[PDB]
């Protein structure tokens, strides 16, 4: 009626005329995205297409969650929402949704690749430090962050992303998480442990050891050799560690050929870092120990949030309104140990749209 | 100190 189809790659889109000028930028873990003008409201923003979302017990649940969190998380760090709508009318007629929400200038795959400062680094660190911080601060781990998924602004803001995942640690593990990129896999995932709010950390830890090294931390060739190479790096793991690990794995994991690992000292140089020269506090040493909490394999002794942002390298940019900042609270209708139909889904997902607009 | 606000991304 009022909205108009976009020939975009595949699935084409029909979003309202308020979107024009579509072009592509990415196909995150749900739909795709793209960078089109909003008119009506002047400034680039993008639009993201869930086409036909309810197709199982999986890309329904990853939605209601992300469409609930979209609307429930609010801060400088973390994007925020903008706009949702279904081009369908009819309570059947629904099969898709579009999502608008904001739009920076990069994602952090373009800082990654070029020399920052200390200063600058530093603030980043900061910055998507607090986003993570405060989705936190309800018991929401994100458990997703990486370059492919993190913004940040020419002015040099920046921003979190994604709530396909970001859940709160209700259930456990599961033989099937191969959905959260390997590269930034922590330990308790990897292993098939149980991940807590820290989880989030490591992902931020193998994020400044790329915005270092250039090069991305642990590669893998698969999620079994995954481990076989993060620990090749920060040494096989403390038997106690071992006691924890599920009975199974801990078998595996402990005929792993030993590993003595490398001092952070030499893992990052004192040349793949800034300048070390300026403002105290920041310095070279203060990045690396930074790393040397985070980069943790037992999860029980890595550095959490808070002592992060309440950290030499990162604390100088501190400020209550914005670290400290107000809990995003939640209602009382959020399920992550429960399912339903798609037909349901449906229901629900659909009467999670409707009324806004 | 002050945080900065730029970001040559080019
Ligand atoms: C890739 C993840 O998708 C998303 N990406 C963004 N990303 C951005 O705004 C930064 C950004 C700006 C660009 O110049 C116009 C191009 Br070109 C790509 C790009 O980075 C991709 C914002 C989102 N809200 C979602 C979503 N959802």
């Amino acid at each position: 009626n009022n909205f108009y189809s976009v020939e975009i790659g595949d699935s084409t889109f029909t979003v309202l005329k308020r979107y024009q000028n579509l072009k592509p930028i990415g196909s995150g873990a749900q739909g795709i995205v793209c960078a089109a003008y909003d008119a009506i409201l002047e400034r680039n923003v993008a639009i993201k297409k869930l086409s036909r979302p309810f197709q199982n017990q999986t890309h329904a649940k990853r939605a209601y969650r992300e469409l609930v969190l979209m609307k429930c998380v609010n801060h400088k760090n973390i994007i925020g929402l903008l706009n949702v709508f279904t081009p369908q009318k009819s309570l059947e007629e629904f099969q898709d949704v579009y999502i608008v929400m904001e739009l920076m200038d990069a994602n952090l795959c373009q800082v990654i690749q070029m020399e920052l400062d200390h200063e600058r680094m530093s603030y980043l660190l900061y910055q998507m430090l607090c986003g993570i911080k405060h989705l936190h601060s309800a018991g929401i781990i994100h458990r997703d962050l990486k370059p492919s998924n993190i913004v940040v602004k020419s002015d040099c803001t920046l921003k979190i992303l994604d709530f396909g995942l970001a859940r709160t640690a209700g259930t456990s593990f599961m033989m099937e998480p191969e959905v959260v990129t390997r590269y930034y896999r922590a330990p308790e995932v990897i292993l098939g442990m149980g991940y807590k709010e820290n989880v989030d950390l490591w992902s931020v830890g193998c994020i400044m050891g790329e915005m270092v090294c250039h090069k991305i931390l642990f590669p893998g060739r698969d999620y079994i050799d995954q481990w076989n190479k993060v620990i090749e790096q920060l040494g096989t793991p403390c038997p106690e560690f071992m006691k924890k690990l599920q009975p199974t794995v801990r078998t595996y994991v402990e005929n792993r050929p030993k590993y003595a690992g490398y001092s952070f000292e030499k893992l990052f140089p004192d040349v793949l870092f800034p300048a070390d020269s300026e403002h105290n506090k920041l310095k070279a040493s203060q990045a690396r120990d930074l790393l040397s909490k985070m980069l943790v394999i037992d999860a029980s002794k890595r550095i959490s949030v808070d002592e992060a942002l309440q950290h030499p390298y990162i604390n100088v940019w501190y400020d209550p309104s914005e670290a400290e900042a107000p809990p995003p609270k939640i209602p009382d209708k959020q399920l992550d140990e429960r399912e339903h139909t798609i037909e349901e889904w449906k229901e629900l997902i659909y009467k999670e749209v409707m009324d806004l607009e | 100190p002050k945080r900065p606000t730029t970001l040559n991304l080019f």
